[PDB]
DNA sequence: TCGGATGTATATATCTGACACGTGCCTGGAGACTAGGGAGTAATCCCCTTGGCGGTTAAAACGCGGGGGACAGCGCGTACGTGCGTTTAAGCGGTGCTAGAGCTGTCTACGACCAATTGAGCGGCCTCGGCACCGGGATTCTCGA
DNA sequence: TCGAGAATCCCGGTGCCGAGGCCGCTCAATTGGTCGTAGACAGCTCTAGCACCGCTTAAACGCACGTACGCGCTGTCCCCCGCGTTTTAACCGCCAAGGGGATTACTCCCTAGTCTCCAGGCACGTGTCAGATATATCATCCGA
């Protein structure tokens, strides 16, 4: 047993473009950049919890973490959806 | 008798190889140069597939990175042609030397 | 000598794709030079990954670590 | 009952938390942080297929290569400086000729 | 009367200002500066000392650093005077642009 | 409020700079490309700065901020903290 | 119990091999740290401190000074080759930078 | 509170390198900011090193391995012999 | 600047091997419940950052020759492209086969954890010695002759 | 070459502030046990890395040939440097205050840990069509 993101990112395609595919190559890319932006992202976190003498990432966290990764745009669309979708979580129990 | 003017086939290859996908290099000459140099750090080494194919492609994509790196040395020169002083240059630079 | 396996028209191919329109001659080996450097930096941290993982080969795994430790990531092998 | 389809995302948020967990990152992880964590990577994962899609689209083609990714990584402005550093595997280059070069 | 030459009262300052480890810059002028940049991103900010401190020692690290490669770059084209085309190419070569 | 303290970077703090960079002759440009590129600089690292120190829901930037600003960019100020 | 023997002396070190066992179980860096780890790091940590200090100590004699500042520790790890490489991108606060006058700019 | 710091060890070594030289606060400073650098750049490549292997432990032949990657030429090669002669030294109680 | 002639797109038959889709099952993700410790909220202290005024004067801004270097133009000859003939080795498609990469089952030694115990190192206080500063003399470079 | 003149080094004397040692005392490193489990070790499998071999042919190599471009030389001029004069604002000192960065106290609620249940996604197999390839049919560029 092997895990990847290729289900999630084939189901992201679809809902972007509901009439194109993605080849192998191009979906071990896909794989290889989420874990590596995962990783980038969750090394920030980590080392934000540090600073602060915290032992717990929670969204404040994360979300420093890719205002200081992403860049302007980038990062202010990520912070939005990341917002939004912490919101829907909690609210909907 | 149509001999392409000096530097048009020149510009050509050029749109060939920067839409192409390639790798440019022959395989089993980098595969042999591969394991020559690994020979300097451990003696009877395998090499994996994916391993040869990985430094090709990362190798290649340095060597085209440098080269428009030194294409941008030699302009700045007010030349066309790149000698070795642009490569040093661009080397110098980045932080390679 | 397998050096002289990245032939002049390699380096020239190499230099069309940079978006060169001329190359002098002695190019053609002060670019064989960096590329043995390259290659043995890359190598050497791939070797010491396979000595440290107790293995005799060289997985693309050993080398995408060693690319990504020199601040060369690369995306397709793993 | 998946905590992606709670939060309304479709990369696994359960995934992310185990991976967060295991990662060596901290001692505990809060509840929220695979939320957001997953909610970014899927805005990522959808930015670069959306402008991929384009790329592929005006090649004629109904699939994706490493090709549309590098055209689309390096023709924004933003993903290009996000992965800088990175080199994608039979993505070519980008066509571009000096205008010292031309006729 | 006694004029010096145009190129000796700059060596001259080249020793004196590469034998010293000063700041160069004036202290007031560029703690201002750096308060009048932070006030884009959060308004009433209070820097501390050691901060507005390790601004500066950066920064002038990284203007020492750029004008090497732009004296570099400027040597390059057979010239002495330092050009804005110098800067912009060492930045360019360097990953900045 | 403060606007337009970037003149306070004058053209012999410039000529200093790049003395100590080794710089002979000096063009008459060179100055406000400089002072164009380090607020470029200033920027890019106080943005990083002011970042650590509201995450840390403080509102002066300490040291250790900057410090920690610098090392993210792959610089690694040695001193201060 | 019998006389208590730090574990930076019994390996001979003088960096302590206790605080770096505590740092490397507190920094999140794998869930069990092993008991040579601690003295193998102690010991490479005071190597490369005494590699660093005896160039910093003759860059200060040099200048006929008797102490240590930022200056001399500079000198020393621009003028060596791998104490360079190690720290290429790590700036020195006060160190000024390596006394380097191109050769075309000097006079006929 | 009480901050930690290298001093007293960065001290003795340096007495026992050059006996009659001393240091000043800010080379103080600056040897403790690279000892701590130092320490974390290996400490973090042991534990990519210990991550990559699927192991949960840092032993000894990880910090050799993350000694060999990051210190260059002649340097990591006196380290390790530095290293092995510390552990043996201190595995012979 | 159009005539001849190259080297790209454009249009169509023809595979074929990756791509997307059933499937089933088993491992990892939900769901409930408990314990306890991280941290969030309150209140306080003091320190250190902001703000201000006066006096010095070191430094920046200015203005003026003037020389030297950047720029442009000419010319030359060489070395780098362009094309043609060859020959050299790269692909490719099979073969065999064997090192060793990967997965499983014990079980043993090693690392976490806890409960006293104490000495190493952190904090506060001198203080005298190394270093900065100035004043003057000796030494070294420099540039118009 | 040569000597007046400016810049710099040396030598000494004086002051001053911080580097270093000493004392007190916490609290974090040491010692000594138990206990759980990570991985060391042996073993088996199967797979993919290696070696070889024939064949085709694409690419590399060598050699004329020429032309255009890199490099050196010469002339202009313009713009940057060295220097003297005049502001001017940095800088040091010394004061005052209050904002908020560090602390402790308490408690509460959020996450780790565990047991139980179930569903989704990961190998596995298969039709099938997106796209690559062979073949024929207009932008540009080289020469009077």
């Amino acid at each position: 047993r092997k895990e990847s993101y290729s289900v999630y990112v084939y189901k992201v395609l679809k809902q972007v473009h509901p009439d194109t595919g993605i080849s192998s190559k191009a979906m071990g890319i896909m794989n290889s950049f989420v874990n590596d932006i995962f990783e980038r992202i969750a090394g920030e976190a980590s080392r934000l919890a540090h600073y602060n003498k915290r032992s717990t990432i929670t969204s404040r966290e994360i979300q420093t973490a890719v205002r200081l990764l992403l860049p302007g745009e980038l990062a202010k669309h990520a912070v939005s959806e990341g917002t939004k979708a912490v919101t829907k979580y909690t609210s909907s129990k | 008798p149509h001999r392409y003017r000096p530097g048009t086939v020149a510009l050509r290859e050029i749109r060939r190889y920067q839409k192409s996908t390639e790798l440019l290099i022959r395989k089993l000459p980098f595969q042999r140069l591969v394991r020559e140099i690994a020979q300097d750090f451990k003696t009877d080494l395998r090499f994996q597939s994916s391993a040869v194919m990985a430094l090709q492609e990362a190798s290649e994509a340095y060597l085209v990175g440098l080269f428009e790196d030194t294409n941008l040395a030699a302009i700045h020169a007010k030349r066309v042609t790149i000698m070795p002083k642009d490569i040093q240059l661009a080397r110098r630079i980045r932080g390679e030397r | 000598d397998n050096i002289q396996g990245i032939t002049k028209p390699a380096i020239r191919r190499l230099a069309r794709r940079g978006g060169v329109k001329r190359i002098s001659g002695l190019i053609y080996e002060e670019t064989r030079g960096v590329l043995k450097v390259f290659l043995e930096n890359v190598i050497r941290d791939a070797v010491t990954y396979t000595e440290h993982a107790k293995r005799k080969t060289v997985t693309a795994m050993d080398v995408v670590y060693a690319l990504k430790r020199q601040g060369r990531t690369l995306y397709g092998f793993g | 009952k998946t905590r992606s389809s709670r939060a309304g995302l479709q990369f696994p948020v359960g995934r992310v938390h185990r991976l967060l967990r295991k990662g060596n990152y901290a001692e505990r992880v809060g509840a929220g942080a695979p939320v957001y964590l997953a909610a970014v990577l899927e805005y990522l994962t959808a930015e670069i297929l959306e402008l991929a899609g384009n790329a592929a689209r005006d090649n004629k083609k109904t699939r994706i290569i490493p090709r549309h990714l590098q055209l689309a990584i390096r023709n924004d402005e933003e993903l290009n400086k996000l992965l800088g550093k990175v080199t994608i595997a039979q993505g070519g280059v980008l066509p571009n000729i000096q205008a010292v070069l031309l006729p």
